[PDB]
C-alpha cells in the first residue's frame, strides 16, 4: 500500500484543506466572491456559486483531510443550517496556522491540545458572546429578522431573500411551541414571480382533485388515509383473487368492487366531509365519493397527509388498520384555490396556527427549488433560534472577542497550549479578515480596530462589512444568532484537531 | 542449434557452481542470513536445504543444474548433505580454476578426483565407529545420545532429556525406514514442555466443534474409521430446493427431501462399521446432527495425512465412496479417545492395528518453545534413526574433514604435477566444511580450524568444531556424531559432479 | 493564495475581452463580415457577434460566458445585437487597468454596477418619447428605427404587419412589453410577401385529416396527447407471428379498440382534432385515425407540439392527454377553422378568429421563394423585435453611441463629483463607452479617435449638435438622417454586461 | 537471476522496520498520532494496533510481510501492544544493524539478544504483581477496559461499557476455570444506538420475527425452541407460495395455515417453549396467521444463525420437523422480545443460562465507525483481561518496564561480557526506545523523558511510576494506571526478538528474481 506520513500527509491534510479554504473563503460572506464551478464531466460547464457545498462536489475531492471537511461543511450546512462555506475555511485556518508550527517542529500533540481549551476558552466567551434576543417576542420577530436575512445571503438568494426574509419568520413566528419542520408545511409551486411567494395560513394539498370530487366542503371533516380505493389495501376483504378461465376477468372486476365499496362506506361511516387518500382513489370509489359529497383526494403528498393530519388535528387511517377507528380532521374550510397560476386545494381552520403553509411562487423552478432549499436552512437556525432565542455578534466580532479571550488565555494559559493556542487566537482574527478581504477591505486595520475595540472589549461595535468598516453590533442585522457561531465554531476547532491525529496515512490505492 | 566451448564456458560453468553453494552455504546452522524469498507464485522461501530452492530455480548452465541434482539427491537420499555435496564440487571447481587457466581440464583431471576420494572412503570407514546395541549404549542411549545431541542447540531444559527419551522409542518403535514422515511431530498449542506426547498410533490435531458434536462420542475402544476422501456436508442436498407449493402442506415434504440425500450418503457409512467419521472435506451441521443423532463419531476437513497416518497404521482405506457401505476401507484402533489438549479437540487413534504410523506429540504451547524442539527433533530422529541406519558413526563438525585434508595434503607431496596441486585443491576443500560453523559459532576459520589442523596434526582423532558449543574438539567423543554412511556417500558425490563439469567447457543446446 | 484567481480572473478577463474584440471590427453594418471556415472547414458568413460567436466557438468559460451575454441582448432585446459584445471588454479594459490599478474586484463590479444606472438614467435624460399607443407612430418610429438600420425592404410592408400584429395583441397605451408569445409567426412556401399577412386565428400545420371534412366551423379543438392506436407488435394492429389466424383474430381485439378509442373521442366530440407529430406520438392508429375522420372530425395531425404549446395558450385550448381531458375546455373553442391551400401554394389549416386569451396574431409568412419568405421574417424580426422594445422602453434614442459619447462625458463629469475610489472607476467606467462608437467610426471608416473625441465635445455642446451617423459614418447629427434606437438596447448591452463583467470579478 | 547479499538484504531487511515500526513510534500510546487508512478504493479510516494498518498496508517487503504475522498472535492473545512489539521489533534491529554496522556478527547478538529477553522476563516478572482478583482486577481492568475504550473510541469510555467489557469475559472467564478465549465472548455490533449502549447476552440476540402487531408479538417463556425444520410450514428461503383453484379453496387453504402452525406448534408446543428459531423464511400473510394461532416464530434465520443458537443454549437445531426434542430445540434461561433501540424491531433477546458456549455482547452505536471504534477497541482489550483472567499477571511499564529492563539487562551486559556485552546493551536499548519514543510522539521531549525515569531507575526499580502514556501532569505507571498483563509485556517480549532470530535463520537469500511474491 501507499502510507502517506505525517509531514507529507500533514502537507497533504493542508493541501486540499487549505486550498479548499481558498475558495471557500473568497465566497465567505455576500462580498464574498464567487468561484468559478468548472464541470470537468459535464463539458467545461461552468458555475458560479457564493457557496462552497456545491464547489465540494463539481469537482470531486480527492484530499482525504478535506474529504473530511466535506462532511463537516455538510454536517454544520446541514446541522446548523448555516456555516457551510464558514467552517470549512476555519479548519483551513488552523491547518494552515499549524503548517509553519508543526513545521516548526511543534507537536500536533502540543497543538491539539492547545487549540483544544482553546476551542472551550473561546466557548464561556462564546457563552458569553451568547447575547439573548428574541426572548421577547418583538425581540423574536427583529430577532429572527436578524438572521432570517443571515443564512440565506450566504447560500446564494441574494434576490428574492427579502421576500422571503419577511415570510419565512412569518411562519417560524407563530410556531412558539418549538422550532417546527411539520406543521410548518413547505410548498413550494410555479406560477408568480419568486417576489410572489406565498404563505398559506393553514394545511396545503397542492394536489387539486378538482371538481371530480368536491371542490369547497366547510367545516370539514377530514379522513385523513392510507387507504386504497383502486389497490384495496389490508384487512382486505374477500377470497385472494385468481384467473383460472378466459372469462374470469369478470368476477376479479366484481370482488374488487365490493371491496371498494366497503372501504368507501366503511370511509363514509367517518361521516368525513373531506376524505384525503395518501393512495389513489378508483373510478367506483371515486363516483361514490362524488356522489357522497365528499372530497376524495387520491395519492395525497405523504409528509402533507401527517401535516394535515397534525396540523388539521386529525388522524391516519392506519393503512385501514382502524376502518372506523381513524380520528378526523376539522378544518373550518377546504377550498381549492388559485394561489399564483394553478389551482390548489387550501386547508384553513386546521386545528394548528402555528402550522403555516409557505407556498413558495416559482417564477422558475430552478431558483424556486434552490429557494427553498436555502430557505430552508435559515429555518433550522429559527427553529433552534426559537428554542434558543439568543444571539452573537457577527462579522468576525465574536471572533475579535473570543480571540482576546484566547489570546489573554494564550497569555494566561500560556505553554505548549499557548503554542497552539496563539496561533488558535489567530484564525479567530482570520476570520474577520476573510470577509473584509472579500470586502477588499483592510483587515489588518479593520482587525486591529476590532481588536482594539475588543481590546476595550466593544464586541457591540464590530466589523460591519456591508460597507466593511469597523462598526455597531447592535443586532443591526450584522450580529449572528448564537445557535450558529457555537455550532460552526466547533466542527472545524475539532476536525483541524483531528486531522492532526491522523498521520500515518495508509492509501492503498 | 545453441552450443558452447573453450573455457570462457567451463569458468561460467564454474561461477553458477560456486554461485548456488554460497546460498546453502551455512544454511543448516540455525543462524545467518534469513530472506523470504517469495516468488511471483507468492511462495515464501525459508527452506533450510537449498534443494527447495534449487527446485525453485534454474541455472542457465546445465553444469550448476547438473550438480544441483546429485547433491539434491545426496539430500534425497538421507534426507541430509544438501548443503555438503553442494560446496564440495563447488569448493572443487573454486579450488582449481586458476589451474584451469594453467590447465588441469586434460583428463589428469578426473584421475585425481576418483583416486583421493577412494583413498578417503576407506580412510574414512577405517575411522568408522560402529555403534549400535551395546557397543557403547543400551541401543536406547545411541538414539538419545544422538537425540541428546540433536537437542543440544535447542537450549530449554531437562525437556530434551524428556524430549530425547521420547524421539527415540517412535523410531525403534514404528522402525522401517530413515523416514520421520509418518512419525512426524504435531505441533500442539496448550500443555506445556513436561507434557509431549509420543502417540505410537495417531492422534488426530484438530477436530472441530460442530453441531451435537460434544453430544457425540468422543471415546471408543473401537474407532471404526471412516476415511472419507468426499464431504457429508449439509449441501450435498441443498436448503434452497424447491418443490410444487399448493397448500402448506408441500412445504413439510421439501426440507425434509433437503435432509435426506445427507442423511444418506452419511448413514450407509455409518451404517457400515463406522462409528469415526473422517472427511478431508467439510461437514454439515445438520449432517453433524445426524452424527451426534448417529452417535458415531465424525470428523470433517480432516488432515488429509492425518487421514492417510490413520490409513497407515489404522488399516483404513481412504474412502472414495462417500455412499460406502464398505467396512475394509474402514479401519480400527483399540481406543479411540479424543482429549482436547490445550484448546484444539484432539482425536486419539491409538491401540492400532499398525504400528505404521508412531507420531510424536509435542507441547509447550508455544512457538519459540516448540518449533526450535521440534527441529531438533527432525535430527533427533534423522541422525538417530540414522544412527540405526549406519551404526558405524564418523564424528560431525570436521573431526574427519581436517584429519583428511592432513593427510591428503601429506599424499599431496609425492603426487606430481598438476594433480599435485589437485590434490591440495581437493584437501582443501573439505575444510569449508567447518567453517560453516565458524561463523555460525562466531570463529575464524583459519585458527580454529589451524587448530583442528594442529589437532589433526597432534591427536587427530575427532578433532573438530562444535557449533552450539562454540569450540573445537573431539566430536565423536562430544557427542557431535554422524553415521559414516552419508559421508562416503557426499563424498563419493563430491568428487562426482565435479570431475564431470571440470571436463565440461562444451555445453550444448537448441533453441530449434 | 488568491493569486491563481487573478490569474483565472485574467484567463478569464483575457479570454473575455478575446472573442468580444473580434466582434469590434464587425460590428456595425459597415463592420466588415468574415467568411469564416469553421471546425467543418467550411465558409461561414456572417456579421453580427451572436451568429458569428456561436457558429465558430470553442470553450473558454468567460467567452462561453459571453456567447451567452451575445445571446442575452438577442433573447432580450431581440435588438441591439451586436453591441453588448463591444461593451464588456470595453469595460474590462477600464476593469483590467483598475485590477492592475488595484481597484479591488467586488469594487469595480459595485462601481460600475452603480455608475450603469447612473448611464441609463442620463440617457432617460438622452431619451425621446415617440407614441407607444399611435401604431402610425410606432409604424413611423420603428421602421425609421429600422430605416436607422438596413432593413426596410420587406419591413416597410411589414411593419405595417408587424406593428400591427403587435398593436392587435397590443392592448394598452404604454404597449408594455410585448414578447412575440401571441404573434404566431409561420410560413408559406408560395405566395407573395403581400400574402405573407397577419392572421387572427392559429394557422395548424397544413390539414391532417384523411375522412375529416375540409372545414369544420365553430370548432371544438381536440388535441390528442394519447395514441390513437391498440398495442403494437409488428405494427397498428398487433401482430403475434407463427399462423394468420390469430394475428387475424387479435384484430378484433385491435380492431374494436382503435375503433372505440376513437369512438370515445367522438362521444365527447370535437370539431377540430390537435393531433402533434406521430414521431411527436409512440404512433398514431390509421386504423383509428381512419375511422377517426370517419366519424367526421376534422384533424390536423402532423402539427408540433410547441405550436399545441402555443395554441394551448394563445387560443387557450387545454392540453388533452386523455379521453377524460376530452372536455370543452380543453377541446378549444374556435370562432372558424379552415383549411387554405391557396393564395399561394402550401396548405394549412386556417383557424381564422377562435376562442383566445390576450387577442392573439398568427403572420402567414409568404413569397415567390423561401428566401422571400425568410428575409420576411428577417424583416419582422427586427420590426417584431425593435417594437416590442420601443413599447418596452417608453422613448426612443438615437443610435451610433452617440449618446454613450454624451454619457460617456456625463458620467466622467459626475465621477469626478462621485469622488471615492470608483472616481477613478466610473469615469473608466464611462470611458468604456465611447470605444464603440468609435469603433463604428472605425467600422465606418473615420478617424475613430479623432471624431468621438470631438463628438464628446460636440455632446458637450447640444449634447446632439453632432452623433455618429452610419451612412456618413462620421461627425453629424445622428437626428438629421435619424440612427435611432429604443432605449433597450442601450439599456439591454449595459445591464447586461456589468453584471457578466460583475460576477467575473467576484468570480475567483 | 539476483541475489541481494547479507547487509544488501539487512538494509532490504531494514527498510521497513525503520519506516513501519517508526508507524507505531508515531501512534506509540493514545498520544501516538494515530494512523489513517485510505483503502485500495481510496476510502479513509483511522487505525490504531497497527497490524491493522500493516494488514491494511500490502506488503512488498518480507519484513512487512512478516510482521504482520508476527503482529498477530500478540493481537491474537495480548490484544495490545501490537504497536509496541513492531517497534520493539523494528527497533533492536536498528541496533542489531548498528552492530553489524559495528561488524558483528546478526549471529551473536541475537543469541545474546533471546536471553537478553529472559533476563529481561524475569526482570520485567518482578512488576507489579502477578495475582489481581475479582474485585481487586476489575476496578484495573475497568480501568484498562475505560483506558481501552477511553483512549481508543470514547474519551471517558463508560462505565457502561467498561464494566461490560469485562463482565464479558468475566462471565466466561469464570466458566473456562480462570481461562478465557473470545470465541467464549463476541461482541455483536449493531448501530443506530449508542456506543454507550451495550447489551451483554449470554448468547444469540438477533431481531425476531413477526407479521402483524395487532396478531401477538410476543416471546413464549425464557426459553427457545430451536428448529432448521418449521415451526411455520418451511420455504427453503426461495420462491414458494399457496395457490387455490376455487372461492371454497381458498377457505381450505387458510386453516391448512392455522392447522400446520397448530400441527408444527403442537409438537413445538409440547417438546419446550413455543417459540422458534426456523431457518427459513414463510409467507408475512400466515404469519399473522401463526401469530393469530398463537406462539410467534422466526423465520428467514441464516443458515448458521440456527447454529449459533443451538449450541450456545447447549442444545442443537431441530433437523427435521419430525425429528423433534428439547435437546434439539434451545436451551435458554432467557429469550425474550426486546426491542434494540427506539429505532427499529425488536431483537429476541436469547440470554442462555442453560448454558453458554458463546456469551454475546450486544453494542450499539451511534456510528458504524465509532461503533467499530469500541468494538476495535474493546477486542484489544478483552483480550488483555483475558491474558489477566487466563493468569492474573500485570506490569506497570510502557513508561516503566522498559527502562527497568533497560536498566538491568544493559546491566547485566557488563557482568555478561563479550559477544552477549553488547547484545544486552543494544538489547535493552531497543527498551529505550519505546516509552522515550512514546514520549516523541507526545508533546513532551522522548529523550527529555527517558533521562527522568532513567534518573528514577537511580530511585526506584520496577516502578509502579513511569512516563505518562496519557500526556498528563503527572509521570507514573500508578497515578496513571496505566499497565498491561505481565503475560503481554513478556509476551511482548518474545516477538521482537524473534523476527531478529528470524531474518537470520536460514543462509539462503536465493531468489529467482524474486525475494517479494
Amino acid at each position: 500500500a501507499d502510507e502517506e506520513r505525517a509531514e507529507t500527509a500533514r502537507l497533504t491534510s493542508f493541501i486540499g484543506a487549505i486550498a479548499i479554504g481558498d475558495l471557500v473563503k473568497s465566497t465567505l460572506g455576500p462580498k464574498g466572491m464567487d468561484k468559478i464551478l468548472l464541470s470537468s464531466g459535464r463539458d467545461a460547464s461552468l458555475m458560479v456559486t457564493n457557496d462552497g457545498a456545491t464547489i465540494l462536489k463539481n469537482i470531486g475531492v480527492d484530499n482525504p483531510a478535506a474529504k473530511v471537511l466535506v462532511d463537516m461543511s455538510r454536517v454544520q450546512d446541514d446541522e446548523v443550517g448555516d456555516g457551510t462555506t464558514s467552517v470549512t475555511v476555519l479548519a483551513a485556518e488552523l491547518l494552515r496556522e499549524a503548517e509553519s508550527l508543526i513545521a516548526k517542529k511543534i507537536h500536533p500533540q502540543t497543538i491539539i491540545a492547545g487549540w483544544r481549551e482553546a476551542t472551550k476558552a473561546a466557548r464561556e466567551a462564546l457563552l458569553s458572546s451568547a447575547v439573548d434576543h428574541g426572548s421577547d417576542e418583538v425581540k423574536f420577530r427583529q430577532d429572527l429578522m436578524n438572521i432570517a436575512g443571515t443564512t440565506l445571503s450566504s447560500k446564494l438568494l441574494t434576490h428574492h431573500k427579502d421576500h422571503f426574509t419577511k415570510l419565512a419568520v412569518e411562519a417560524v413566528l407563530r410556531l412558539k411551541g418549538s422550532g417546527n419542520l411539520e406543521a410548518i408545511h413547505i410548498i413550494k409551486k410555479l406560477g408568480g414571480s419568486l417576489a410572489d411567494s406565498y404563505l398559506d395560513e393553514g394545511f396545503l394539498l397542492d394536489k387539486k382533485i378538482g371538481v371530480n370530487q368536491p371542490k369547497r366542503i366547510e367545516n370539514a371533516k377530514i379522513l385523513i388515509a392510507n387507504t386504497g380505493m383502486d389497490t384495496d389495501k389490508i384487512k382486505i376483504f374477500g377470497s385472494r383473487v385468481r384467473v383460472d378461465s378466459t372469462a374470469k376477468v369478470a368476477e376479479i372486476e366484481h370482488a374488487e368492487k365490493e371491496k371498494m365499496k366497503e372501504k368507501v362506506e366503511r370511509i363514509l361511516k367517518h361521516g368525513i366531509n373531506c376524505f384525503i387518500n395518501r393512495q389513489l382513489i378508483y373510478n367506483y370509489p371515486e363516483q361514490l365519493f362524488g356522489a357522497a359529497g365528499v372530497m376524495a383526494i387520491e395519492h395525497a403528498d405523504f409528509a402533507g397527509v401527517e401535516r394535515l393530519a397534525l396540523v388539521t388535528g386529525g388522524e391516519i387511517a392506519s393503512t385501514f388498520d382502524h376502518p372506523e377507528l381513524v380520528k378526523l380532521g376539522s378544518c373550518k374550510l377546504i377550498e381549492e384555490v388559485m394561489i399564483g397560476e394553478d389551482k390548489l386545494i387550501h386547508f384553513s381552520g386546521v386545528a394548528l396556527g402555528e402550522a403555516c403553509t409557505i407556498v413558495l411562487r416559482g417564477a422558475t423552478q430552478q431558483i424556486l427549488d434552490e429557494a427553498e432549499r436555502s430557505l430552508h436552512d435559515a429555518l433550522c437556525v429559527l427553529a433552534q433560534t426559537v428554542k434558543d432565542s439568543r444571539t452573537v455578534y457577527g462579522g468576525g466580532c465574536s471572533e475579535m472577542l473570543m480571540a482576546h479571550a484566547v489570546t489573554q488565555l494564550a497569555n494566561r494559559t500560556p505553554g505548549k497550549e499557548a503554542v497552539a493556542m496563539e496561533s488558535y487566537a489567530k484564525a479567530l482574527r482570520m476570520l474577520p479578515t476573510i470577509i473584509a478581504d472579500n470586502a477588499g477591505y483592510d483587515s489588518a486595520d479593520l482587525v486591529a480596530q476590532l481588536r482594539a475595540a475588543h481590546s476595550e472589549g466593544n464586541t457591540t461595535a464590530g466589523l460591519d462589512m456591508r460597507e466593511g468598516t469597523i462598526g455597531d453590533m447592535a443586532i443591526l442585522g450584522i450580529t449572528e444568532s448564537f445557535q450558529v457561531k457555537r455550532q460552526v465554531l466547533l466542527s472545524a476547532a475539532e476536525a483541524a484537531e483531528v486531522i492532526l491525529r491522523v498521520d500515518n496515512i495508509i492509501k492503498a490505492a | 542449434t545453441d552450443s558452447s566451448q573453450g573455457i570462457p564456458q567451463l569458468v561460467s560453468n564454474i561461477s553458477a557452481c560456486q554461485v548456488i553453494a554460497e546460498a546453502v552455504r551455512t544454511t543448516l546452522g540455525p543462524r545467518g542470513m534469513d530472506k523470504l524469498i517469495v516468488d511471483g507464485r507468492g511462495k515464501a522461501t525459508i527452506s533450510n536445504d537449498g534443494a527447495t530452492i534449487l527446485k525453485l530455480l534454474d541455472v542457465v548452465h546445465p553444469a550448476a543444474k547438473t550438480l544441483v541434482d546429485i547433491a539434491k539427491s545426496q539430500d534425497a537420499e538421507v534426507g541430509d548433505g544438501t548443503t555438503s555435496v553442494t560446496l564440495l564440487a563447488a569448493e572443487f571447481l573454486k579450488q582449481v580454476k586458476p589451474y584451469v587457466e594453467e590447465g588441469l581440464h586434460p583428463q589428469i583431471i578426473i584421475r585425481a578426483f576418483r583416486t583421493a576420494t577412494q583413498l578417503a572412503v576407506n580412510k574414512i570407514k577405517e575411522i568408522a565407529v560402529t555403534v549400535k546395541k551395546a557397543d557403547k549404549v543400551e541401543q536406547r542411549k545411541l538414539l538419545e545420545k544422538c537425540a541428546m545431541t540433536a537437542l543440544s542447540s535447542k537450549l530449554i531444559s531437562q525437556q530434551k532429556a524428556f524430549f530425547a527419551k521420547m524421539v527415540v522409542d517412535a523410531v525403534m518403535m514404528l522402525d522401517d525406514l530413515l523416514q520421520l514422515k509418518m512419525i512426524g511431530i504435531k505441533k500442539v498449542q496448550g500443555g506445556a514442555l513436561e507434557d509431549s506426547q509420543l502417540v505410537a498410533g495417531v492422534a488426530f490435531k484438530k477436530t472441530f466443534s460442530y453441531a451435537g458434536f460434544e453430544m457425540q462420542p468422543k471415546k471408543y475402544h473401537n474407532p471404526k474409521i471412516a476415511l472419507l476422501n468426499v464431504e457429508l456436508e449439509l449441501k450435498a442436498e441443498k436448503d434452497n430446493a424447491e418443490i410444487r407449493v399448493h397448500t402448506v402442506e408441500d412445504y413439510q415434504a421439501i426440507v425434509d427431501a433437503e435432509w435426506n440425500i445427507l442423511y444418506d450418503k452419511l448413514e450407509k457409512i455409518h451404517h457400515s462399521g463406522a462409528k469415526v467419521v473422517l472427511s478431508k472435506l467439510p461437514i454439515g451441521d445438520v449432517a453433524t446432527q445426524y452424527f451426534a443423532d448417529r452417535d458415531m463419531f465424525c470428523a470433517g476437513r480432516v488432515p488429509e495425512e492425518d487421514l492417510k497416518r490413520t490409513m497407515m497404521a489404522c488399516g483404513g482405506s481412504i474412502q472414495t465412496s462417500v455412499n460406502a457401505l464398505s467396512a475394509d476401507v474402514l479401519g480400527r484402533c483399540q481406543v479411540f479417545e479424543e482429549t482436547q489438549i490445550g484448546g484444539e479437540r484432539y482425536n486419539f487413534f491409538t491401540g492400532c492395528p499398525k504400528a505404521k504410523t508412531c507420531t510424536f506429540i509435542l507441547r509447550g504451547g508455544a512457538e519459540q518453545f516448540m518449533e526450535e524442539t521440534e527441529r531438533s527433533l527432525h535430527d533427533a530422529i534423522m541422525i538417530v534413526r540414522r544412527a540405526i541406519k549406519n551404526d558405524s558413526v564418523v564424528a560431525g563438525g570436521g573431526a574427519i574433514e581436517m584429519e583428511l585434508s592432513k593427510y591428503l595434503r601429506d599424499y599431496s607431496r609425492t603426487i606430481p604435477g598438476k594433480q599435485q596441486l589437485l590434490i591440495g585443491a581437493y584437501a582443501k576443500a573439505l575444510e569449508i566444511i567447518p567453517r560453516q560453523l565458524c561463523d555460525n559459532a562466531g570463529f575464524d576459520a583459519t585458527n580454529i580450524l589451524n587448530k583442528l589442523r594442529a589437532r589433526h596434526a597432534q591427536g587427530g582423532t575427532w578433532y573438530g568444531v562444535d557449533i552450539n558449543n562454540e569450540d573445537i574438539a573431539d566430536n565423536f567423543e562430544a557427542f557431535v556424531w554422524e553415521p559414516a554412511m552419508v559421508r562416503i556417500n557426499a563424498l563419493t558425490a563430491a568428487s562426482e559432479a565435479a570431475c564431470l563439469i571440470v571436463s565440461v567447457d562444451e555445453t550444448i543446446k537448441n533453441p530449434r | 493564495d488568491r493569486d491563481k484567481p487573478a490569474q483565472i480572473r485574467f484567463s478569464n478577463i483575457s479570454a473575455a475581452k478575446a472573442v468580444a474584440d473580434a466582434i469590434r471590427t464587425s460590428l456595425g453594418p459597415k463592420g466588415m463580415d468574415k467568411m469564416i471556415q469553421d471546425g467543418k472547414g467550411d465558409v461561414t458568413i456572417t456579421n453580427d457577434g451572436a451568429t458569428i460567436l456561436k457558429q465558430m466557438q470553442v470553450l473558454h468559460p468567460a467567452a462561453r460566458m459571453l456567447v451567452e451575454l451575445s445571446k442575452a441582448q438577442d433573447i432580450e432585446a431581440g435588438d441591439g445585437t451586436t453591441s453588448v459584445v463591444i461593451i464588456a471588454g470595453s469595460l474590462l479594459d477600464s476593469c483590467t487597468k483598475l485590477l492592475q490599478k488595484g481597484i479591488h474586484p467586488t469594487i469595480i463590479s459595485e462601481s460600475f454596477q452603480k455608475a450603469l444606472e447612473k448611464g441609463i438614467e442620463i440617457l432617460t435624460d438622452m431619451s425621446r418619447p415617440v407614441e407607444l399607443s399611435d401604431r402610425e407612430t410606432l409604424l413611423n418610429s420603428a421602421t425609421t428605427s429600422l430605416n436607422s438600420k438596413v432593413v426596410s425592404q420587406y419591413s416597410s410592408l411589414l411593419s405595417p404587419m408587424s406593428v400591427n400584429a403587435v398593436m392587435k395583441v397590443i392592448d394598452p397605451a404604454t404597449a408594455t412589453s410585448v414578447d412575440l408569445r401571441d404573434i404566431k409567426i409561420v410560413k408559406k412556401l408560395g405566395g407573395t410577401i403581400d400574402d405573407c399577412e397577419l392572421v387572427e386565428g392559429l394557422v395548424l400545420t397544413q390539414k391532417v385529416s384523411n375522412s375529416g371534412i375540409t372545414r369544420v366551423e365553430k370548432a371544438k379543438i381536440g388535441l390528442i396527447q394519447f395514441c390513437l392506436s391498440a398495442p403494437k407488435t409488428d405494427m397498428d394492429n398487433q401482430i403475434v407471428v407463427s399462423d394468420y389466424a390469430q394475428m387475424d383474430r387479435v384484430l378484433r381485439e385491435e380492431r374494436a379498440y382503435i375503433l372505440n378509442l376513437v369512438k370515445q373521442i367522438k362521444k365527447t366530440g370535437c370539431n377540430v382534432l390537435l393531433i402533434q407529430k406521430s414521431i411527436l406520438r409512440d404512433a398514431l392508429s390509421d386504423l383509428a385515425l381512419h375511422f377517426l375522420n370517419k366519424m367526421k372530425i376534422m384533424v390536423i395531425k402532423d402539427i408540433e407540439r410547441e405550436d399545441i404549446e402555443f395554441i394551448c395558450k394563445t387560443i387557450g385550448t387545454k392540453p388533452v392527454a386523455h379521453i377524460d381531458q376530452f372536455t370543452a375546455d380543453m377541446l378549444g373553442s374556435a370562432e372558424l377553422a379552415e383549411e387554405v391551400n391557396l393564395n399561394g401554394s402550401g396548405k394549412l389549416l386556417k383557424i381564422t378568429g377562435c376562442a383566445s386569451p390576450g387577442k392573439t396574431v398568427t403572420i402567414v409568412v409568404r413569397g415567390s421563394n423561401k428566401l422571400v419568405i425568410e428575409e420576411a421574417e428577417r424583416s419582422i424580426h427586427d420590426a417584431l423585435c425593435v417594437i416590442r422594445c420601443l413599447v418596452k422602453k417608453r422613448a426612443l434614442i438615437a443610435g451610433g453611441g452617440a449618446p454613450e459619447i454624451e454619457l460617456a462625458l456625463r458620467l466622467t463629469e459626475y465621477s469626478r463629483t462621485l469622488s471615492g475610489m470608483e472616481s477613478y472607476c466610473v469615469r473608466a467606467f464611462a470611458d468604456a463607452m465611447e470605444v464603440i462608437p468609435s469603433t463604428l467610426a472605425e467600422n465606418a471608416g473615420l478617424n475613430p479617435i479623432s471624431t468621438v473625441t470631438e463628438l464628446r465635445n460636440r455632446h458637450a455642446q447640444g449634447e446632439k449638435t453632432a452623433g455618429i451617423n452610419v451612412r456618413k459614418g462620421g461627425i453629424s447629427n445622428i437626428l438629421e438622417e435619424l440612427v435611432v434606437q429604443p432605449l433597450l438596447v442601450s439599456v439591454s448591452a449595459l445591464t447586461l454586461a456589468t453584471e457578466t463583467v460583475r460576477s467575473i470579478l467576484k468570480i475567483d | 537471476k539476483s541475489r541481494l547479499m547479507g547487509l544488501e538484504a539487512l538494509k532490504s531487511h531494514i527498510m521497513a522496520a525503520k519506516a513501519v515500526a517508526n508507524t507505531m513510534r508515531t501512534s506509540l500510546g493514545p498520544n501516538g498520532l494515530d494512523k489513517m487508512m485510505v483503502d485500495k478504493d481510496g476510502d479513509v479510516t483511522v487505525t490504531n494496533d497497527g497490524a491493522t494498518i500493516l494488514s491494511m498496508m500490502d506488503v512488498d517487503h518480507q519484513i512487512a510481510k512478516l510482521m504482520v504475522e508476527l503482529s498477530k498472535s500478540q493481537d491474537d492473545e495480548i490484544g495490545d501492544g501490537t504497536t509496541g512489539v513492531v517497534v520493539l521489533a523494528g527497533a533492536l534491529l536498528e541496533e542489531a544493524e548498528q552492530l553489524l554496522d559495528r561488524g558483528i556478527h546478526p549471529i551473536r547478538i541475537a543469541d545474546g539478544y533471546e536471553q537478553a529477553a529472559r533476563v529481561a522476563i524475569e526482570h520485567l516478572d518482578k512488576i507489579s504483581d502477578s495475582v489481581l482478583v475479582d474485585i481487586k482486577d476489575t476496578e484495573p481492568l475497568i480501568q484498562t477496559a475505560k483506558t481501552t475504550l477511553g483512549s481508543k473510541v470514547v474519551n471517558s469510555c463508560h462505565r457502561q461499557m467498561a464494566e461490560i467489557a469485562v463482565n464479558a469475559v468475566l462471565t466466561v472467564a469464570d466458566m473456562e476455570r480462570r481461562d478465557v478465549d473470545f470465541e467464549l465472548i463476541k461482541v455483536e455490533g449493531k448501530v443506530g444506538g449508542r456506543l454507550e449502549d451495550t447489551k451483554l447476552i449470554k448468547g444469540v440476540i438477533v431481531d425476531k420475527d413477526f407479521s402483524h402487531p395487532q396478531m401477538p408479538k410476543k416471546v413464549e417463556d425464557a426459553k427457545i425452541a430451536i428448529l432448521t425444520c418449521p415451526f411455520e410450514p418451511p420455504k427453503p428461503k426461495t420462491k414458494h407460495k399457496l395457490d387455490v383453484t376455487s372461492v371454497e379453496d381458498y377457505k381450505a387453504l387458510q386453516k391448512y395455515e392455522k392447522e400446520k402452525f397448530e400441527e408444527m406448534i403442537q409438537q413445538i408446543k409440547e417438546t419446550g417453549a413455543n417459540l422458534a428459531i426456523c431457518q427459513w423464511g414463510f409467507d408475512d400473510e400466515a404469519n399473522h396467521l401463526l401469530l393469530q394461532n398463537n406462539l410467534p416464530a422466526v423465520r428467514w434465520v441464516g443458515g448458521p444463525e440456527i447454529e449459533l443458537i443451538a449450541i450456545a443454549t447447549g442444545g442443537r437445531i431441530v433437523p427435521r420437523f419430525s425429528e423433534l426434542t428439547a435437546e434439539k430445540l434451545g436451551f435458554a434461561g432467557l429469550v425474550q422480545e426486546i426491542s434494540f433501540g427506539t429505532t427499529k424491531d425488536k431483537m429476541l433477546v436469547i440470554e442462555q443460562c442453560k448454558n453458554s458456549r458463546a456469551v454475546t455482547i450486544f453494542i450499539r452505536g451511534g456510528n458504524k465507525m465509532i461503533i467499530e471504534e469500541a468494538k476495535r477497541s474493546l477486542h484489544d482489550a478483552l483480550c488483555v483481561i483475558r491474558n489477566l483472567i487466563r493468569d492474573n499477571r500485570v506490569v506497570y511499564g510502557g513508561g516503566a518496564a522498559e527502562i527497568s529492563c533497560a536498566l538491568a539487562v544493559s546491566q547485566e551486559a557488563d557482568k555478561c561480557p563479550t559477544l552477549e556485552q553488547y547484545a544486552m546493551r543494544a538489547f535493552a536499548d531497543a527498551l529505550e526506545v519505546i516509552p522515550m519514543a512514546l514520549s516523541e510522539n507526545s508533546g513532551m521531549n522522548p529523550i527529555q523523558t527517558m533521562t527522568e525515569v532513567r534518573a528514577r531507575q537511580v530511585k526506584e526499580m520496577n516502578p509502579a511510576l513511569g512516563i505518562d502514556c496519557l500526556h498528563k501532569g503527572t509521570n507514573d505507571m500508578k497515578q496513571q494506571h496505566v499497565i498491561e498483563t505481565l503475560i503481554g509485556k513478556k509476551q511482548q517480549i518474545s516477538l521482537a526478538t524473534q523476527m531478529v532470530r528470524m531474518i537470520l535463520k536460514i543462509d539462503d537469500i536465493r531468489k529467482p528474481g524474486e525475494s517479494e511474491e
